[PDB]
RNA sequence: ACGAGACUCUGGCAUGCUAACUAGUUACGCGACCCCGGUCGGCGUAACUUCUUAGAGGGACAAGUGGCGUUCAGCCACCCGAGAUUGAGCAAUAACAGGUCUGUGAUGCCCUUAGAUGUCCGGGGCUGCACGCGCGCUACACUGACUGGCUCAGCGUGUGCCUACCCUACGCCGGCAGGCGCGGGUAACCCGUUGAACCCCAUUCGUGAUGGGGAUCGGGGAUUGCAAUUAUUCCCCAUGAACGAGGAAUUCCCAGUAAGUGCGGGUCAUAAGCUUGCGUUGAUUAAGUCCCUGCCCUUUGUACACACCGCCCGU
C-alpha cells in the first residue's frame, strides 16, 4: 500500500538522455508509454525522441496509428 | 535542442502567482485568474511566439510583450466582444479585468446590488441560489 | 489464389492445440481460417453453435464491455490486431499459438458452486464444461487487461499484450492465472 | 495431503436429469480412456451434449445428490 | 522505506499472524501481513466463525486489524490461505505482544537508517542483517531475539558491540536503542 | 357456446406478372478535365423494370428422411430451402366502494346566485427551503478529451375555420447567436441525393482533481411576445465546486436483443433533461429450474367467509 507520488520530468537533462541513447535502441519493444514508464518521464518528451531516433536511423518503424506507434530494435549484425 | 536549456526558470511570479514551467504556454497562463483556455491563444497569437514550447524556457521579453498585451488588450486588435467586462456601470469602457481587480469589482459589484436593495443582492446577502433555478431539493450541502 | 488464409499476415496451420478436451471447441485450423475477426454473426441462435465461432472472433467479442464500449467493434479489432503485433515483435512466436496456450492454461477445470438457503454460505465442488472453460477463460484475459489497462500510462493494446504473455506460461503475475488458481483452491478446500 | 493425484480425462456417454437447486448443473454418465470398463457419474456445470472430454482431477469420487 | 521482519519471506504453517484487511471480495477476501512486508492473502467466508453469521461486516470490518493463523502456503506461486476460525485465544496475548516487540524493533531501526539517508530495499536488507537477523540466528529465537538483545544491550556495551556492523551507524543505533528502550 | 386457436397489420423473397417525366436503370449523342481509355447527382432523347414505388397472386404445411413414443396425439435432429418459434392488434364469466363530477350542452342530490363559489381586468402565487423519497440527464477519463480531414440512413412534418402562428434553398452583412432583399412547396414535384451522430484517419495532451467534469457566479449582445425582475430562449468572455467505479438494498432484458449513438412527432408565439416512434454500430451469457417472489390443476385438513392484513386464550 505504497504511493509513491510521481513527478515525471519534461525536459531531458544529461543523464537520462546518454541512458536512453544507450538503452532504447537495445530493447526488444519499443513504445512510448513503455520507455516513459521504464525511464520516468513525461509522454510527449517520450514521443519526441523516439521520433528523434527514428530520424535518426537508429530505430525501425513497424506500425503506425493515431491511437499508438510500435518500434523495433535493429538487427546485430 | 531536447536538452534541458540552462536557467530554465521553474516557477514564474506574473501577477504575485506561482506560475510553474512545466505546462504548455498556452495553459500555463490559464492558471491566472481572469485568463482563461480561450483568451490565452489569442494573446500568444497577437505576440509572435509558436504555442509548441514550454512555459520555463521562454525569455523576458516575449514574457513581459504577452504581459503587456494582457494588461493591454484592445490596442493590440482585439476586438471588444472578446472581454470579460464589457460597458462597466462605472466608467463605461471596454476594459479586460485581471485576479485581484476581479476580485473587487465582483466584491463592489455585490456590494452596490445589496446598496440599491434589488432582489439579486437580497439573494446574494441571504446566500442562496440568485439566477432562480429550484430549491426545493437541490443545494443541500449549504448549511448543517 | 487462397493458398492459406493469412490472419491479416499470420499462418493459421501449424500451431497445437495441447488439451485434447478442446480439439473442438478451438475453432483455428483449416476450416474456420477467415482474414478478419469480423463476421455477420448468427452464432447465438442455436443452442452450441456458438462453439463455431472463432476464438479471436470470440475475443473481440468479449473485449467490449463496461458501458462506453459497447458495439464498438472495430476498436476492438484493431487493438486486437495490434496486440498480435506486438506479441509476435516481443517473443517472436506466432500470436496464435500465444493465444491458444493462453486458452489452456487459464482455463478452471473445478468450481464450487454455492448450495443451501437464500443467506448461509456452503459450497460444493464439480468439473466444468469444455465450453465454459474457453468462456471463463476468455473473460478472465479480457476483464484482467481491462483491469491492468485503467488510470494509467499503458495503452490497452500492450496490456492485452502482456496479459497472453503471461498466461501462457502461467506466472501467476496475471490476473487471470491468480483467479483460475483461487477458484481451483476453493474447490479443492471442499470437494 | 502428500498426494499428487494424477488428473484423468473421461468421455460422456449419456446425459441424466439436471440436478441443483436452480437446475445450474447436470449429472453425465461418464467413462475413461486409459480404461474403457469404469463407467461414474459425475455432477457437471456448464453446457454439456454427448461427446465432450471431461477433466477430472481425481476418479475416486461417485456424484453427489442436489443436497 | 519499508522492509520484512523475519528473515523467512513467508511464515510456516500453522503460525499466528496480525493481519491488516485491505478489501472484502466474493469468494474471499484481499488482506496484508504486516510482518512480512505487506505480501496480498486470503481469508475465506467459511473461515470466518463456526456458528451461522448474519453481518458479514460485523467480523471482517475491513481498515481493522485481525489476528489470523497460516493455513496454506506456497511459495513457488506466492499463495497464502489464513483461517481466523481456529484462532484459539491462548496465544493471542502472545500474538501481540511479539508483534508490538517486533514492530518497535522494526521502527526503531527504520529511524536509525532514516538518520543515516539509506533509501534502498537491499540496503535496508544488508543493515537489519548485520544488526537484528545474526542475533536472531544466534539465539535461535524469532521475534524474542530482539526486545531482550537491546534490554540486555542498553546497559551493556560490550554486548551490543559485538556485531561487526559498522563503527559510527553502530553508535547511532546503539544511542537509539538506549534513549527509547530505557 | 365463449376464451385460446382461427382472424387483421407489419417484417423477411419472387431477375416471373401488371405500370411509372411527381421514381429510376442501361445504351447513344453533345459538353468539361487528365494520360489511346477513365470520371461527371453536367445536358438531352431509344429500350427496360435490374434499384425504388404498390396491386393481384405464389410460398411453409411438421411437407421429406432417421430415431423416441400404445407406434395415436406428438418430440428431437438433418437435407433442399429468403424463412422449419418476426413483432404487435383484438382479447371470455364473475367482480373491485380501484381512478375520473377538473374532458363534456353526460348527470341525481346538496350549496351559492348580485358586496357571487358565475364572469372580466390588473398584480401575485402554482418555482417559494433546516430536511426525506421516486423517475431521470451529465460525469468520475488515455477503449479518453481537443483540433482538422474523410464518409454513411430511415420513420415523419410543412403555409392552419372563427385562427393571427409553416418548412426553407440561394445572395449580402456580422466571430457567433442573428438581420435584409429574393424564389420554391399545398407536396415521390421544394427544403432533400434529408452530406445526422456514433465510427475511421492524423496532431496536441500524459495519470496531475489535469486540456476530465461544467455545478455556482459576473458583464455584454440578439430573437419571440403587450409584458421576462423570481435571470423565457440563445450566443461571447471570465468564474472552475462536488465527483477517484459508489454501503444495506434494488430494477430491466436473452437476437439485430441489451447497451452506445443521433434524428422525427406530441406539447410549441418563445421550447426538451419527458413521452412516443425511427434508423446506425452491435455483444457476453442461457435452451434450465422451482431455491426465493408468484401463477394454473388435483388430493388432503380447517374453530376462517368484509375470506390469514382471518380467527382467538390468559395475567
Amino acid at each position: 500500500k505504497v504511493r509513491d507520488k510521481l513527478n515525471n520530468l519534461v525536459l531531458f537533462d544529461k543523464a537520462t538522455y546518454d541512458k536512453l541513447c544507450k538503452e532504447v535502441p537495445n530493447y526488444k519493444l519499443i513504445t512510448p508509454a513503455v520507455v516513459s514508464e521504464r525511464l520516468k518521464i513525461r509522454g510527449s518528451l517520450a514521443r519526441a525522441a523516439l521520433q528523434e531516433l527514428l530520424s535518426k536511423g537508429l530505430i525501425k518503424l513497424v506500425s503506425k496509428h493515431r491511437a499508438q506507434v510500435i518500434y523495433t530494435r535493429n538487427t546485430k549484425g | 535542442s531536447l536538452v534541458i536549456p540552462e536557467k530554465f526558470q521553474h516557477i514564474l511570479r506574473v501577477l504575485n502567482t506561482n506560475i510553474d514551467g512545466r505546462r504548455k504556454i498556452a495553459f500555463a497562463i490559464t492558471a491566472i485568474k481572469g485568463v482563461g483556455r480561450r483568451y490565452a491563444h489569442v494573446v500568444l497569437r497577437k505576440a509572435d511566439i509558436d504555442l509548441t514550447k514550454r512555459a520555463g524556457e521562454l525569455t523576458e521579453d516575449e514574457v513581459e510583450r504577452v504581459i503587456t498585451i494582457m494588461q493591454n488588450p484592445r490596442q493590440y486588435k482585439i476586438p471588444d466582444w472578446f472581454l470579460n467586462r464589457q460597458k462597466d456601470v462605472k466608467d463605461g469602457k471596454y476594459s479586460q479585468v485581471l485576479a485581484n481587480g476581479l476580485d473587487n469589482k465582483l466584491r463592489e459589484d455585490l456590494e452596490r446590488l445589496k446598496k440599491i436593495r434589488a432582489h439579486r443582492g437580497l439573494r446574494h446577502f441571504w446566500g442562496l441560489r440568485v439566477r432562480g433555478q429550484h430549491t426545493k431539493t437541490t443545494g443541500r450541502r449549504g448549511r448543517t | 489464389t487462397p493458398d492459406i488464409k493469412l490472419f491479416g499476415k499470420w499462418s493459421t496451420d501449424d500451431v497445437q492445440i495441447n488439451d485434447i478436451s478442446l480439439q473442438d471447441y478451438i475453432a483455428v485450423k483449416e476450416k474456420y481460417a477467415k482474414y478478419l475477426p469480423h463476421s455477420a454473426g448468427r452464432y447465438a441462435a442455436k443452442r452450441f453453435r456458438k462453439a463455431q465461432c472463432p476464438i479471436v472472433e470470440r475475443l473481440t467479442n468479449s473485449m467490449m464491455m463496461h458501458g462506453r464500449n459497447n458495439g464498438k467493434k472495430l476498436m476492438t479489432v484493431r487493438i486486437v490486431k495490434h496486440a498480435f503485433e506486438i506479441i509476435h515483435l516481443l517473443t517472436g512466436e506466432n500470436p496464435l499459438q500465444v493465444l491458444v496456450n493462453a486458452i489452456i492454461n487459464s482455463g478452471p477445470r473445478e468450481d464450487s458452486t454455492r448450495i443451501g438457503r437464500a443467506g448461509t454460505v456452503r459450497r460444493q465442488a464439480v468439473d466444468v464444461s469444455p465450453l465454459r472453460r474457453v468462456n471463463q477463460a476468455i473473460w478472465l484475459l479480457c476483464t484482467g487487461a481491462r483491469e491492468a489497462a485503467f488510470r494509467n500510462i499503458k495503452t490497452i493494446a500492450e496490456c492485452l499484450a502482456d496479459e497472453l504473455i503471461n498466461a501462457a506460461k502461467g506466472s501467476s503475475n496475471s490476473y487471470a492465472i491468480k483467479k483460475k488458481d483461487e477458484l481451483e483452491r476453493v474447490a479443492k478446500s471442499n470437494r | 495431503t502428500s498426494r499428487v493425484q494424477p488428473i484423468k480425462l473421461a468421455r460422456v456417454t449419456k446425459v441424466l436429469g439436471r440436478t441443483g437447486s436452480q437446475g445450474q448443473c447436470t449429472q453425465v454418465r461418464v467413462e475413461f480412456m486409459d480404461d474403457t470398463s469404469r463407467s461414474i457419474i459425475r455432477n457437471v456445470k456448464g453446457p454439456v451434449r454427448e461427446g465432450d472430454v471431461l477433466t477430472l482431477l481425481e476418479s475416486e469420487r461417485e456424484a453427489r445428490r442436489l443436497r | 522505506l519499508s522492509c520484512r521482519f523475519y528473515q523467512h519471506k513467508f511464515p510456516e504453517v500453522e503460525d499466528v499472524v496480525m493481519v491488516n484487511v485491505r478489501s472484502i471480495a466474493e469468494m474471499g477476501a484481499y488482506v496484508s501481513l504486516l510482518e512480512y512486508n505487506n505480501i496480498e492473502g486470503m481469508i475465506l467466508l467459511s473461515e470466518l466463525s463456526r456458528r451461522r453469521i448474519r453481518s458479514i461486516n460485523k467480523l471482517i470490518r475491513i481498515g481493522r486489524n485481525e489476528c489470523v493463523v497460516v493455513i496454506r502456503v506456497d511459495k513457488e506461486k506466492g499463495y497464502i490461505d489464513l483461517s481466523k476460525r481456529r484462532v484459539s485465544p491462548e496465544e493471542a496475548i502472545k500474538c501481540e505482544d511479539k508483534f508490538t516487540k517486533s514492530k518497535t524493533v522494526y521502527s526503531i531501526l527504520r529511524h536509525v537508517a532514516e538518520v543515516l539517508e539509506y533509501t534502498k530495499d537491499e540496503q535496508l536488507e544488508s543493515l537489519f542483517q548485520r544488526t537484528a537477523w545474526v542475533f536472531d540466528d544466534k539465539y535461535k529465537r524469532p521475534g524474542y531475539g530482539a526486545y531482550d538483545a537491546f534490554k540486555h544491550a542498553v546497559s551493556d556495551p560490550s554486548i551490543l558491540d559485538s556485531l561487526d556492523l559498522n563503527e559510527d551507524e553502530r553508535e547511532v543505533l546503539i544511542n537509539n536503542i538506549n534513549r527509547r528502550l530505557t
